[PDB]
């Protein structure tokens, strides 16, 4: 759920 | 480059980054991961190597984003290394390294590697 | 970290970098390759992710250096991704990507990868 | 996988590789760079990790090609690490490392990194 | 090389690999992670590029290990790319890529990168 | 607890 | 002119 | 003779 993925 | 680099870039996953290429090699801006909320905007800073070119080469550059803002603190940072190619279909082709803070026993597995291509469209 | 990161770091090849870790995640400083002349000093800029830690983890960070100064223009840039570990033997362990500006036919071979460990000694 | 992996794969640059996935994790075959001559065919050997999957995951695999045959000896070797995804549009997505034999002073710059996506079409 | 490569190598984390360098570029052997039980032994296969050298260069090589044996099936594979340097203190310096089978949404984070140095001692 | 680490 | 590129 | 090596 890392900031570098989608979404988030 | 410089002028050409300044602007908004999008990658294949939905991320967007807005950057300003300053006269003396600086790159400053914001990276936004998704949704379209302030919660996904992170600061980015990097550098580019401005060159007189007579053979169509790309402009080497790189930037870093630490994954912390007022809504999230992911304890990691990502660096993108690549080159800007301008023209009709200007793109920035990169390879990235994402490192997470780990304990020393887990250091061996703290870095992910990947690639991203960004376009103006 | 922050305080701990601020200072001079040396790697195994002879390079030195002096950095200031600013309150809100910024890293700014200079990287010097060798000899001990102004001609080997380049500007570096990066970010670090400051975290409350209760289990001895490293602090994730990254920085970029574009290889251009008033004496050299190497048409390339290097990004280092890793983590800072403090203590008696504080070190910054990193993996780096060096990309050179190429023509599109040679793009496939424009990026080198490696690792570096920096210490205060 | 296995069955699915066996066959001919092509990448975006024009290379082709023919591989046989053997019952107990082996991958054997040939890699051909271009022209359509024996002079561009090199032996490849690797392994794949066969798994019972109930959620659509890829099959992890990797292979190596040493760039020597009876017509060329490039003093280098490339390893590809990635996963096979089957289906209508089956593909093998990889990241590769190419290392050249260097002297110790140049070791720091002996490895290139990149990515390749192979398809059956 | 060849002869020189054949044997047992150890890395800084405790792993051991036993390899045979065959006359025509093949590398075959086993990799063992720890404890000293059959449960940590995995098959490895790779290639090396044998060259007439007149200037002390390393021998480029690479190998793959799929992390499955009769006791474990980690759904991943690791490839090591580097060079063999012989002599008093012969070593194999490598960079590795470890890819795990993921679903397509998680593909972006399926590969870890690192480095390892192996010695005979 | 990956086979590529210590121990296991 | 490396064997891993086009052509050669 | 790249700025990232020794010397230079």
């Amino acid at each position: 759920c890392h900031p570098q993925g989608p979404p988030c | 480059a410089e002028a050409g680099i300044t602007g908004t870039w999008y990658n294949q996953l939905g991320s967007t980054f807005i950057v300003t290429a300053g006269a003396d090699g600086a790159l400053t801006g914001t990276y936004e991961s998704a949704v379209g909320n302030a919660e996904s905007r992170y600061v980015l800073t990097g550098r580019y190597d401005s060159a007189p070119a007579t053979d169509g080469s790309g402009t080497a550059l790189g930037w870093t984003v630490a994954w912390k803002n007022n809504y999230r603190n992911a304890h990691s940072a990502t660096t993108w290394s690549g080159q800007y190619v301008g023209g009709a279909e200007a793109r920035i082709n990169t390879q990235w390294l994402l490192t997470s803070g780990t304990t020393e026993a887990n250091a061996w597995k703290s870095t992910l590697v990947g690639h991203d291509t960004f376009t103006k469209v």
